[PDB]
């Protein structure tokens, strides 16, 4: 995260760390959406251009963490993967369209003060809060600049108008994507960065006061560059895919 | 059912230090 | 840089 702050303890109890077994190291962000389902970006697991294609057996998810590197005894839980599911139309060849994946844990994770699922939005929550100007929050252990944080980092970011997202890049942006970030104008700044990938873009509903994951950290051009904005997978847009996978398995 | 409610914050009716910046953005 | 996670989980 660029230009963000240390998280408070318990602040993002749904925050999940994707971890490489050997070499042990951070893979990506991710989130907890029930007791054995973890939501992340497809490109965390599959990205042929960089020779990324993981299997279940190559990974663990580390739930309830605060510190990046330390094995938080008595606090974090670490689970194994029953099965990786990637969106069957995820577009890694062109623009990361539908950048999304589900992970089933081998056994259920025990909820605690530091571990708790986030909600997934409903059309109406999605319709009400997915508005230019509306701020969401992004969290992750990724780069601090376009180095590494000691603890989970956090930044709040405004959702940017669609033509501005579009006018900010050469890539083709779709309806399964949104962008967030301040303008050069707005003085304030902040952004996700490499290693934040697959983490949650969440919002707090003013209607029922629960947190909803509206987005997944997906991509950008540099980190925290003026006139550039971060791109997020539009979680409501693919929720019928999320439900299908969940129902079926 | 209890998603999105944080044991150390909403369940204790404790606010985090910047959650209001989100609220305030929600005209 | 990463503290040894337990052996068990691996
Ligand atoms: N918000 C940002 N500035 C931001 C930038 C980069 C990432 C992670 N995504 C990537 O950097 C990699 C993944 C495969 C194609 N990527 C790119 O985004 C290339 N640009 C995530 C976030
Ligand atoms: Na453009
Ligand atoms: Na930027």
């Amino acid at each position: 995260i660029v230009e963000g702050s240390d998280a408070e303890i318990g602040m993002s109890p749904w925050q999940v760390m994707l971890f490489r077994k050997s070499p042990q190291e951070l893979l990506c962000g991710a989130s907890l959406i029930s007791d054995r389902w973890v939501l992340t970006a497809a490109h965390c697991l599959l990205y042929p251009p960089w020779d990324k294609n993981f299997t279940e057996n190559d990974l663990l998810v580390r739930i309830g963490k605060h510190s990046r590197t330390r094995y938080e005894r008595n606090i974090e839980k670490i689970s194994m993967l029953e099965k990786i599911y990637i969106h069957p139309r995820y577009n890694w060849r062109e623009n990361l369209d539908r950048d999304i994946a589900l992970m089933k844990l081998k056994k259920p994770v025990a909820f605690s003060d530091y571990i708790h699922p986030v909600c997934l939005p409903d059309r109406e929550t999605a319709a009400s809060l997915l508005q230019a100007g509306y701020k969401g929050r992004v969290t992750g252990w990724g780069n601090l600049k376009e180095g590494q944080p000691s603890v989970l980092q956090v930044v709040n970011l405004p959702i940017v108008e669609r033509p501005v997202c579009k006018d900010s890049t050469r890539i083709r942006i779709t309806d399964n994507m949104f962008c967030a970030g301040y303008k050069p104008d707005e003085g304030k700044r902040g952004d996700a960065c490499e290693g934040d990938s697959g983490g949650p873009f969440v919002m707090k509903s003013p209607f029922n006061n629960r947190w909803y994951q509206m987005g997944i950290v997906s991509w950008g051009e540099g980190c925290d560059r003026d006139g550039k904005y971060g791109f997020y997978t539009h979680v409501f847009r693919l929720k019928k895919w999320i439900q299908k996978v969940i129902d079926q398995f | 059912a209890d998603c999105g409610l944080r044991p150390l914050f909403e369940k204790k009716s404790l606010e985090d230090k910047t959650e209001r910046e989100l609220l305030e953005s929600y005209i | 840089d990463f503290e040894e996670i337990p052996e068990e989980y691996l």
